[PDB]
This record gives C-alpha cells, sequence and structure tokens, in this order.
C-alpha cells in the first residue's frame, strides 16, 4: 500500500489531469476580454 | 511536476502589428499542438495576443523558451494567463462580477499575478 511519498505522486497525477483536462469552446471563450480575433 | 501559475494559456505582449497567422503558428506551434490563437485587434489590444496549447507541458515549455524571443526588431514578453490580469480593463465593479462568474462556473484562480 502506497507510502506517504508515492501518495503525493498520485496526488500530483490527479492534480495535473484536472489541469490538463480538455476545454470546450465555451469554457475557453469565457477566459477572454474584448478585442481579440480568433486566428 | 509543476507550479500553480503554469497554464495552457499564454499571454503575449510586444507582438509586431504586422505578424501573420502563419507566423504565429510557426513561432508558438514549435512547442506542440496549438488549440487556438487570439490576436488583439483594437487600439487598446494591438500588439498583444493569447496563445492556447492543447497540453500544459507544451505550454510550460513554450513559456520557458519564448520570453525574450526575437521576432523583428522586438523581444516578445510571454506570461502565463491570469484571469485577474486578463480583465484589468473593466471598471472596478464589472471586473468583480466577471471574476466571480469564472470562479463559480469554472473554478479558475481569480487572484492577481503571483
Amino acid at each position: 500500500s502506497m507510502t506517504p511519498e508515492q501518495l503525493q505522486a498520485w496526488r500530483w497525477e490527479r492534480e495535473i489531469d484536472e489541469r490538463n483536462r480538455p476545454l470546450s469552446d465555451e469554457e475557453l471563450d469565457a477566459m477572454f476580454p474584448e478585442g481579440y480575433k480568433v486566428l | 511536476r509543476l507550479p500553480p501559475e503554469v497554464n495552457r494559456i499564454l499571454y503575449i505582449r510586444n507582438l509586431p502589428y504586422k505578424i501573420t497567422a502563419e507566423e504565429m503558428y510557426d513561432i508558438f506551434g514549435k512547442y506542440g499542438p496549438i488549440r487556438q490563437i487570439r490576436v488583439g485587434n483594437t487600439p487598446e489590444t494591438r500588439g498583444t495576443a493569447y496563445v492556447v496549447y492543447e497540453d500544459i507541458f507544451d505550454a510550460k515549455n513554450a513559456c520557458d523558451h519564448l520570453s525574450g524571443f526575437n521576432v523583428c526588431n522586438r523581444y516578445l514578453v510571454v506570461l502565463y494567463y491570469n484571469a485577474n490580469r486578463a480583465f484589468q480593463k473593466m471598471d472596478t465593479k464589472k471586473k468583480e462580477e466577471q471574476l466571480k462568474l469564472l470562479k463559480e462556473k469554472y473554478g479558475i484562480n481569480t487572484d492577481p499575478p503571483k
């Protein structure tokens, strides 16, 4: 059973899955102030 | 294994006005699949852009490598996206509402840049 440090590694894993999760265009559009054109 | 401020969205300043879509993809796309690019196109936004990567590790890589990057007579300034900074130009009230909405709905960090 996972020792304290490998639990940290496992948490880092979960954390980045959330930070690398695919974003909808709606999520994305809301991140932005006026005055930008989409290339 | 990476810092909380890193993010797939890069904010870019000191960008040449004449720069083309192809050149943007060329420059930024070197570090991996580009989700989308948005280029400022008003008096208050020209010379700036947001570049979005598909993957956060590519974005860290681009961000580590592209600040100070020479294109034309210029050196690009590239920063991780930050919602607080991003909505600066809204008067004190509207900025507060907009930030509260992105936090509620999406859970984005809403504090000013670290």
